[PDB]
């Protein structure tokens, strides 16, 4: 029942502006660093901006630097993203996300809670490569998903996410092999350096989803794989 | 094993600032991860290098002296229990940490990146 809900997306003219909002419930928002990650049609997830728990520190992707402004109101459990001078490249579903990193290890840049996103339609780096593009399997079968990086993933900071239809993305694995809280044993992450794998030992009907990887070992930007769609048979 | 957990607890207690304030200062130190039976002289080198790194005049300025002494004591305790290409790779690894710190003029953010890096590589070496 713990969720993030984005709103504020709309049709907008090129050169126009929109204020995106994200309402957080089921947690004390003020204790977490937050992020905005967007996904253009047919493209991989793209980290846009990050902001510290107190709002004092923020980061942006280079393409949005100076046009986007992230902010937050901790007393209202709200995260904002002001997006200005919009172009065709800004058309995407914008998700807000909660940073799973902690202070003891400083493993920021990966997310344990996401919203379903808000569409923005403008009216007209380490690269991760996943394989296969699509896996058509039957329930009870195993699946091996690959995620290859263009250069070494510092500290093995590789995360795997699951995106089921009608649901917000979900963190499955972090640190290349640690299962997130609540994630069943059938999801197993392995690898290091530039080669990472997600093994799903028995496919259940809810396991039919898009699975995407992310490296968060580098300084920003943190980058994502284009995804592997696992479909039913 | 228990003395390994106490070393990580003191390294976490030494933290002064959040690495979230230093994300632009992240750096890949290239820790030779698969180096951890002949693990004793490699682990021994690792502890000595951690001691060397955290016992300079620069480290004394950057960290609480009280925690640094308990930290040296814990590293020493582990060496008591324990008592050549692998040793060289560890030495090269700590040279990269030192070079990074020098280039970054021993800033609090460079020190936080190094502290968090040692949190990871030490826990890896001690399983």
């Amino acid at each position: 029942e713990v969720q993030l809900v984005e709103s504020g997306g709309d049709l907008v003219q090129p050169g126009g502006s929109l204020r995106l909002s994200c309402a957080a419930s089921g947690f004390t928002f003020s204790g977490y660093a937050m992020a905005w990650v967007r996904q253009a049609p047919g493209k991989e997830m793209q980290w846009v901006s990050s902001i510290s728990d107190d709002g004092g520190t923020s980061y942006y992707a280079d393409s949005v630097e100076g046009r986007f402004t992230v902010s937050r109101d901790n007393s209202r459990s709200s995260l904002y993203l002001q997006i200005n001078n919009l172009r065709a490249g800004d058309t995407a579903v914008y998700h807000c996300a909660r940073d799973h990193g902690g202070n003891d290890y400083g493993d920021f840049g990966h997310f344990d809670l996401w919203g379903r996103g808000t569409l923005v339609t403008v009216s007209s780096e380490i690269v991760l490569t996943q394989s296969p593009g699509t896996l058509s399997l039957s329930p009870g079968e195993g699946a091996t998903l690959s995620c290859r990086a263009s250069q070494r993933v510092s500290n093995n900071y590789l995360a795997w996410y699951q995106h089921r239809p009608g649901q917000a993305p979900r963190l499955l694995i972090y640190g290349a092999s640690s299962r997130a809280t609540g994630i069943p044993d059938r999801f197993r992450g392995s690898g290091s350096g530039t080669d990472f794998t997600l093994t799903i030992s028995r496919l259940e009907p809810e396991d039919f989803a898009v699975y995407f990887c992310q490296q968060y070992g580098s300084a920003p930007p943190w980058t994502f794989g284009q995804g592997t769609k696992v479909e039913i048979k | 094993s228990l003395g390994s957990r106490r070393t990580l607890m003191l390294l976490a207690q030494m933290r002064r600032i959040s690495l979230f304030s230093c994300l632009k200062d992240r750096h890949d130190f290239g820790f030779p991860q698969e180096e951890f039976a002949e693990t004793i002289p490699v682990l021994h080198e690792m502890i000595q290098q951690i001691f060397n790194l955290f016992s300079t005049k620069d480290s004394s300025a950057a960290w609480d002296e009280t925690l640094l002494d308990k930290f040296y004591t814990e590293l020493y305790q582990q060496l008591n229990d324990l008592e050549e290409d692998s040793i060289l790779a560890v030495r090269k690894y700590f040279q990269r940490i030192t070079l990074y710190l020098k280039e970054k003029k021993y800033s609090p953010c460079a020190w936080e990146v190094v502290r968090a890096e040692i949190m990871r590589s030490f826990s890896l070496s001690t399983n």
